[PDB]
């Protein structure tokens, strides 16, 4: 397939590792009784191992000649699920944690010793606030258009 | 003859010890023209 | 003028052991001595170069004749794949009888160093033979090492001294140079390789005494003249070519074939030389474009005068560029010193992908010696470069007559510039490390399938673009039916990609998921490196915390302990910080390459693919487990012929540390403790009857920084060099 | 020996005159501030260059400057 | 030179099996003969219970480094 | 330093209190007190996510944790 890979789910060096470590395992089960609670724990520990491999397996995921998955990241439409989705979600986040922070210092910022308010944080103002990250992408840009966001070069000096 | 054994000494030992000392002498002159 | 040294009154004066220390360390400061003129720093620069000259031309005849005298290259040159070559010969008084045998090697009758640095490949290459012809060459640079003594010595008597005007004559030294060293050099050597080379790589011995009658060609320069060029190019060496003998010959001398002789794993000799021919023409066209007493050529001056985009967003321009390079030697030490690391880098990684020299490329050490060598070269003279780039913003910038040009915008946005570059820096640390420690942490866990490998698809789809048919891309040269593949089809393609496509040779490796995390380490480095010293250089002539910084010049101590403290604030002291930066940047593209081919030359790939995407690995699978033969050189039962480089291993171990105690140290502790020193010698009988006639004092701040970096990059370069020299020899030899 | 400079923006607080260790500076009269006097540097042979005068200066930026010059025995500060 | 196993007949068998000795009394035998021969626990001890002390080890490294 | 002197004694009351309560609570004391030679003295163990329970090492006596 892509640069010569292989899917995961027809690859045989991916079966023979998922083999070699359920033996693995089943060789520390074999040591307690079949009722007791380290047993029940490596059972529990086998069953999770191949849940991993069967969704591994048919999630489309590729596999290199070592028998070890690869992410795919150049665009390609297949494996948006690799990079592009979560990386919009890591975004998303950061951007409200980011607009939230910023928010809070320009509210801070108009009383007499604004610095006693970033060692003790007013709760009451942050909770007004924090609920705001919600929109944070259309305040931003909105705020981008009007020439709030940023500050002239002419201005900055301390 | 020899040339190694003739002038590993003469490079390893005696020509540092000429150098050295007229380096240590003409460090020390009190006035040089 | 009244004692050592003599060019400085203020050290003269200096009643300590300080007056000689300095006096050392500012011989070769020419701007800051004693009543120092503009034309004599030119007219003494002028002597110190031809000086260098002279020791250049004797380090090389000297190679020669100990070669010539004590060598095997006759030996060698009969079984190059079998035989050692020999450097020098070995007299240790200190010797023991064991060691006296372990030394003796290569077929000698006494023991002997092995060449690493591969002179005999090139040597031989070029067509040398015998040891008179050494002997012939080591007299005749000999010569060549007294002849730039006498001219030094000349041009500096008061008839032949040039004047200041002389040496700021730009257009002229520029024309001279592109002309003249590059272009009619080339010629030169491309006429040798006609002449003599070629001819001994087929079995016929051109010499001095026989050049005029043989004839390079049959047909002569008839072809060249009436321009049947292709004639020189109709009959090459066949694929079964034995390189010194007669059998497969060719006759041809200008080709364009490109790949490798399937014999030396070499470049084709013709391809050298046409090579040289093209670059000769280019250079000696690219000598005429300026002017100097014809009429005809370009103005410099005029040149950067015009360039200026319309819309003001760069200012003025280039407007008043010429003067400001044309009178500081510094700024142009700085652009000399940069394009010079650059191709250093460029050499280095050219010439272990493209051997040149015959039987070179299964001489694994001396690959690998050459490329350590010529990375490690290349980043001192990084670091160089802006260090003499950030004195010329102190010593010698204007601000007045670069009034709002590009150099004085540069100092404007410093702010903005200095913030993007650390936040390349931090993005690509959190990121990098943060995948490697995810890695380590899936692989002790023991569910090595979890881990985080990105494939690294674009330097896959270029290696593709270039003719690599691994990864199943068809673009460009890795398709059949296209324009870029039909259009080289019969020139040089059938070469080039079988070269590319046999996975025995270091043409463009196959990589995968370790080398994309690799490069972005490597990427780290430059950025962070980068970041030090721009920082320097662009805060050299002050900074809010010290506004006055100039007036104290390029290396002072600190400002004191006022304004919260300011330690390590001159531009001196970054250049510091930067090159330990330098040396762990040059480290990890060192032991990558390291790594990377010996598993290559074992046929173990694998073992680099598995073992290269966590830390662990490194650590086990390249350093653990390559060093048991070094360690091994000396021990409780014997030695062997590897103990010189065990002992240089911990020698080098030694002189690190040392470092360290003048890096965490600092003066004020030794000056004390040797007052009391001082008490004690006055104190003492049959011994207060000597005294000392320079007071011994502690070492100065900036003197201890100097001395400790120094111990840190000599015991660094030492303790690699042994482990790398060691761990491929007793492997290959 | 180091060099001392006094720069016109003195308010005449006196500080510095009072840290020095070694007696390098005094104050003398003047008529360019409201403490109508100024400081003064008559005695560098004597100077070890500590910068203790700088520490204690109030403006922005400083009005007494120290720059280190040729070492000697009295601003080496040896006593043998 | 103390510790080790012993059989029924009484012979004892020391964990280096009395190396000190001959070895430690250049820094080349410390060099191979402590460190190096006995990293080889700490460094293997992926995959199984010991790796945290494996994982212990290089984030020390990186720790002490930092410091610098 | 009187009333800091008690607040240290406090803090080291309470380390040997949980000292003593995970010995009872979470190791294999019982059963190390009848084959002291051939059992390893364990007495934390892990919970299981993300894959560390690899961590709870086979000791002996019927017991899976981390050596003491
Ligand atoms: C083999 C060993 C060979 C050498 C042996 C001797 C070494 C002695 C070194 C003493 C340095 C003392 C010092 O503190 O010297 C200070 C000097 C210069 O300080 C000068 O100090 C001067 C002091 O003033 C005195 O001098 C002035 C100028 O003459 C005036 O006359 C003035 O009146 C007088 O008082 C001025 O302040 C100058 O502005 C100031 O620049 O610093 C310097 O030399 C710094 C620049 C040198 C090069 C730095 C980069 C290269 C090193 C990087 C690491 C190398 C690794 C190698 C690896 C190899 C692996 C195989
Ligand atoms: C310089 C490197 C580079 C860059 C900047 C891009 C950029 C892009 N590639 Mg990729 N690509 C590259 C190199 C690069 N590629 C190379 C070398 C290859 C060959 C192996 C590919 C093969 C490739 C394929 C096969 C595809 C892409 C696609 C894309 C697009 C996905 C963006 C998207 O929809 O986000 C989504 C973002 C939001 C919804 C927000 C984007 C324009 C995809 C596309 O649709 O392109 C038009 C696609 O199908 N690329
Ligand atoms: C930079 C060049 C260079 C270097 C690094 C060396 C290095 C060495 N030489 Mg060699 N040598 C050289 C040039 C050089 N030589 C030249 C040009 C000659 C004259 C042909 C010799 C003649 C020579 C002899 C006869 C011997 C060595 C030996 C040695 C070794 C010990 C040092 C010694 O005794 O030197 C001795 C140095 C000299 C006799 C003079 C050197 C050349 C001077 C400096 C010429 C100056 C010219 C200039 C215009 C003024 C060492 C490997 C010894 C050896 O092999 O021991 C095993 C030994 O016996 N050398
Ligand atoms: C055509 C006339 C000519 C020539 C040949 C030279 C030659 C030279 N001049 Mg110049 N010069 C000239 C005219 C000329 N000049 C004129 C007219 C003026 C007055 C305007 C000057 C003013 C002047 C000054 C003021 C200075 C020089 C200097 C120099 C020297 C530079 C150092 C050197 O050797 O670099 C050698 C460089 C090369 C061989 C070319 C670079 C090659 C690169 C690195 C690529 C190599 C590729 C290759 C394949 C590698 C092979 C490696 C090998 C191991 C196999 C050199 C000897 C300097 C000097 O040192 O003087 C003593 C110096 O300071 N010149
Ligand atoms: C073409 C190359 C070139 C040239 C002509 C110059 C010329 C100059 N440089 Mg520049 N420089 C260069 C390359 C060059 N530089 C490079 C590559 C670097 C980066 C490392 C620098 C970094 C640099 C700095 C940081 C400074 C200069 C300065 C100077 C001045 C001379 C200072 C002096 O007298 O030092 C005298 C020389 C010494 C005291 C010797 C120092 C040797 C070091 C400590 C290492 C020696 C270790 C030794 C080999 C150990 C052997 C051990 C054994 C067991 C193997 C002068 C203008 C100074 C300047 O202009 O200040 C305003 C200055 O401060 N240069
Ligand atoms: C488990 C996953 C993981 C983890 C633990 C981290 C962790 C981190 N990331 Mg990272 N990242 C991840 C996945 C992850 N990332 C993925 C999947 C992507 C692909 C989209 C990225 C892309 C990414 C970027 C582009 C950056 C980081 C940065 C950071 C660091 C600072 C975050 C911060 O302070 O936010 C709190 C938020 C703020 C302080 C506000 C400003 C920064 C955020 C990112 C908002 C940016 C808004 C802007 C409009 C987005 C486009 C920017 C453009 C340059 C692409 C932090 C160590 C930042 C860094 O290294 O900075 C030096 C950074 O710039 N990450
Ligand atoms: C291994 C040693 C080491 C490390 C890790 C660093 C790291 C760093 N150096 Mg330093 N440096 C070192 C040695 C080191 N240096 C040495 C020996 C010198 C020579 C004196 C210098 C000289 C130097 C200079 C001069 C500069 C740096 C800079 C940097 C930064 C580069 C950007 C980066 O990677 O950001 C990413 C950050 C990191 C990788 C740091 C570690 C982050 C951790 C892992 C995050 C998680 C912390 C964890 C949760 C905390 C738990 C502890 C506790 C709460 C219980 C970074 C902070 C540059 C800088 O500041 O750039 C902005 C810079 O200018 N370094
Ligand atoms: C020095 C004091 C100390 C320390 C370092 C620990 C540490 C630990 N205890 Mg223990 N514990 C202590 C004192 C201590 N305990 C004391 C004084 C008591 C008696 C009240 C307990 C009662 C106790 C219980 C009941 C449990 C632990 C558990 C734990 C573990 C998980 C803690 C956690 O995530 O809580 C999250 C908040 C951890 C190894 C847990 C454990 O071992 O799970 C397997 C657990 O269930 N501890
Ligand atoms: C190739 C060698 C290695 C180069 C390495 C990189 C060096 C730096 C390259 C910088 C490129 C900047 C391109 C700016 C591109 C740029 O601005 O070019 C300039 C371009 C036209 O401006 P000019 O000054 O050339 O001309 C407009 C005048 O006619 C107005 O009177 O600007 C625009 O089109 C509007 C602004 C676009 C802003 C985006
Ligand atoms: C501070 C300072 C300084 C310094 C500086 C420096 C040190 C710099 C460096 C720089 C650098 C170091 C740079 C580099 C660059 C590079 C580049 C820019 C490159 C490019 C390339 C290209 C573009 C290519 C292309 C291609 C390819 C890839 C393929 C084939 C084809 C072609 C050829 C097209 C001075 C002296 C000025 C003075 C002032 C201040
Ligand atoms: S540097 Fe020290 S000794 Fe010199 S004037 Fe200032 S306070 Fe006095
Ligand atoms: S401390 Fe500063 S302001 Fe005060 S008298 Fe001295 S120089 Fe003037």
């Amino acid at each position: 397939d892509i640069a010569g890979l292989t899917p995961c789910k027809d690859s045989k060096a991916f079966a023979k590792r998922e083999k070699q470590s359920v033996k693995k395992l089943t060789s520390s089960l074999k040591k307690y009784a079949p009722d007791s609670a380290p047993a029940l724990a490596i059972q529990a520990t086998i069953d999770k191992t191949k849940r991993r491999f069967e969704n591994y397996g048919k999630f489309g995921l590729l596999c290199g000649s070592d028998g070890l998955p690869h992410l795919i990241v150049s665009g390609d439409q297949r494996h948006w699920g690799e990079f592009i989705t979560p990386g919009v979600l890591f975004l998303y986040i950061a951007g409200w944690i980011g607009w939230v922070g910023r928010s809070y210092l320009i509210a801070v910022s108009g009383e007499k010793k604004p610095a006693m308010r970033e060692i003790i944080i007013d709760v009451e103002l942050a909770s007004k606030i924090i609920p705001r990250g919600f929109i944070w992408p259309v305040a931003a840009y909105r705020e981008w258009i009007n020439g709030d966001l940023v500050v002239d070069d002419a201005d900055i000096g301390y | 003859l020899n040339l190694p054994s003739i002038f590993v000494p003469l490079v390893g030992l005696v020509f540092p010890a000429i150098a050295m000392t007229s380096l240590f002498l003409y460090v020390q002159k009190n006035k040089i023209v | 003028e009244l004692r050592f040294p003599r060019f400085s009154q203020g050290l003269a004066q200096d009643p300590t052991t300080r007056r000689i220390w300095f006096g050392i360390a500012t011989a070769h400061d020419f701007e800051s001595h004693d009543d120092i003129t503009e034309e004599r720093l030119y007219q003494n620069i002028f002597a110190s170069h031809f000086g260098q000259l002279a020791i250049i031309f004797l380090w090389t005849s000297g190679n020669l004749f100990h070669v010539a005298w004590q060598g095997n290259f006759e030996s060698w040159i009969q079984d190059p794949l079998h035989v050692r070559p020999i450097a020098h010969a070995i007299w240790d008084p200190h010797f023991g009888q064991p060691a006296v045998e372990a030394f003796t090697r290569g077929g000698a009758a006494g023991p002997v160093n092995i060449a690493y640095s591969g002179v005999y490949q090139w040597w031989y290459t070029i067509g040398l033979r015998t040891n008179e012809d050494l002997y012939t060459g080591a007299l005749f640079l000999l010569f060549l090492s007294t002849l730039s003594l006498v001219a030094g010595w000349l041009h500096l008597q008061p008839k032949w001294k040039p004047s200041l005007s002389w040496f700021k004559n730009a257009e002229s030294r520029l024309n001279h140079h592109l002309s003249g060293l590059f272009g009619v050099s080339s010629l030169a050597w491309t006429g040798h390789l006609v002449h003599v080379a070629i001819p001994a790589s087929r079995g016929e011995y051109v010499r001095w005494n026989n050049f005029l009658d043989v004839l390079p060609y049959p047909q002569g320069l008839g072809p060249l003249l009436t321009g049947q060029w292709n004639l020189y190019a109709q009959n090459p060496d066949s694929s079964n070519h034995l390189f010194g003998t007669a059998q497969g010959a060719g006759t041809a001398i200008l080709t364009l074939l490109g790949g490798f002789h399937p014999q030396t794993q070499s470049l084709w000799l013709t391809d050298i030389a046409h090579h040289h021919l093209a670059i000769a023409f280019i250079f000696l066209i690219a000598g005429h474009m300026y002017r100097t007493n014809f009429g005809i050529g370009h103005s410099i001056k005029d040149l950067l005068e015009a360039h200026t985009p319309p819309g003001g967003r760069l200012g003025r321009g280039h407007k008043g560029l010429y003067d400001t390079i044309n009178n500081s030697i510094h700024f142009q030490l700085g652009l000399a010193l940069a394009s010079l690391g650059v191709i250093t880098s460029l050499v280095a990684q050219h010439m272990y992908s493209l051997p040149a020299y015959a039987f070179i490329a299964q001489d694994f050490t001396t690959q690998a010696a050459l490329y350590t060598h010529h990375q490690y070269i290349a980043g001192f003279i990084m670091t160089g470069a802006f260090a003499h780039g950030a004195i010329f913003f102190i010593r010698d910038y204007n601000p007045e007559q670069n009034e709002d040009n590009v150099l004085a915008r540069m100092l404007d946005h410093k702010e903005a510039i200095i913030s993007h570059l650390s936040w390349a820096s931090l993005f690509l640390g959190f990121h990098t490390l943060g995948l490697y420690v995810h890695n380590d942490v899936m692989l002790a866990f023991g569910t090595p399938e979890k881990q985080i490998l990105i494939e690294p698809i674009f330097a896959q789809w270029i290696q593709s673009a270039h003719g690599k048919t691994t990864y199943g891309f068809d673009i460009l040269l890795s398709s059949t039916n296209g324009p870029a593949f039909n259009a080289g089809r019969s020139l040089w393609l059938p070469g080039w990609l079988n070269a590319v496509n046999e996975n025995s040779n270091s043409l463009f490796l196959t990589i995968g998921p370790g080398d994309f995390l690799v490069h972005h380490a490597i990427a780290l480095g430059l950025h962070t490196t980068t970041l030090i010293l721009v920082k320097g250089a662009l805060d050299a002539r002050g900074s809010k915390l010290m506004p006055d910084k100039k007036d104290f010049g390029y290396s002072f101590p600190c400002d004191g302990p006022g304004r919260g403290g300011t330690c390590d604030i001159s531009a001196w002291d970054a250049f510091y910080l930067a090159v330990f930066w330098m040396l762990n940047t040059i480290g990890w593209v060192t032991f990558y390459w390291h790594w990377k081919h010996i598993t290559l030359w074992q046929g173990n790939v694998s073992q680099f693919n598995e073992s290269s995407t966590y830390l662990m690995g490194w650590l086990r699978d390249y350093l653990w487990l390559n060093s048991s033969q070094l360690i091994n050189g000396y021990n409780p039962f014997g030695m062997n012929s590897l103990s010189v480089w065990a002992w240089m291993f911990l020698f080098g171990h030694l002189v690190w540390a040392t470092g360290f105690m003048f890096l965490i140290s600092w003066r004020g502790y030794w000056q004390e403790l040797i007052e009391t020193l001082a008490w004690a010698h006055e104190r003492t009988p049959l011994a207060n009857l000597i005294r000392w006639r320079d007071k011994p004092v502690a070492l100065s701040i900036v003197q201890a920084r100097l001395v400790g970096l120094a111990h840190f990059s000599v015991g660094y370069i030492f303790t690699y060099a042994a482990f790398l020299i060691a761990s491929t020899s007793g492997k290959f030899g | 020996s180091h060099s001392v400079k006094i720069y016109d923006t003195c308010i005449g607080c006196t500080q510095c005159v009072r840290a020095c260790p070694t007696d390098v500076l005094e104050m003398i009269p003047w008529d360019g501030c409201k403490a109508k006097q100024i400081a003064s540097a008559p005695r560098t042979e004597d100077c070890v260059g500590c910068k203790r005068c700088e520490s204690a200066c109030p403006t922005d930026f400083l009005s007494v400057r120290v720059y280190l010059g040729p070492e000697t025995t009295r601003s080496m500060a040896l006593s043998y | 030179d103390v510790w080790g196993t012993i059989s029924d007949q009484g012979m004892v068998t020391h964990i280096t099996g009395g190396n000190f000795a001959q070895s430690s009394i250049t820094i080349n035998g410390w060099l191979r003969d402590f460190l190096w021969a006995q990293a080889s626990q700490v460094i293997q001890s992926y995959g199984s219970s010991l790796s945290a002390y494996g994982l212990f080890f290089l984030g020390a490294h990186f720790v002490w480094a930092f410091s610098l | 330093v009187f009333s800091a002197h008690f607040g240290q004694l406090s803090i080291i009351f309470l380390w040997l209190s949980g000292m003593y309560f995970h010995g009872a609570r979470f190791s294999n004391y019982e059963a190390w007190l009848s084959d002291p030679t051939h059992i390893g003295p364990s007495a934390q163990v892990v919970w299981p996510i993300v894959g560390q329970e690899i961590l709870n090492g086979d000791v002996g006596g019927g017991f899976r944790g981390i050596q003491i």
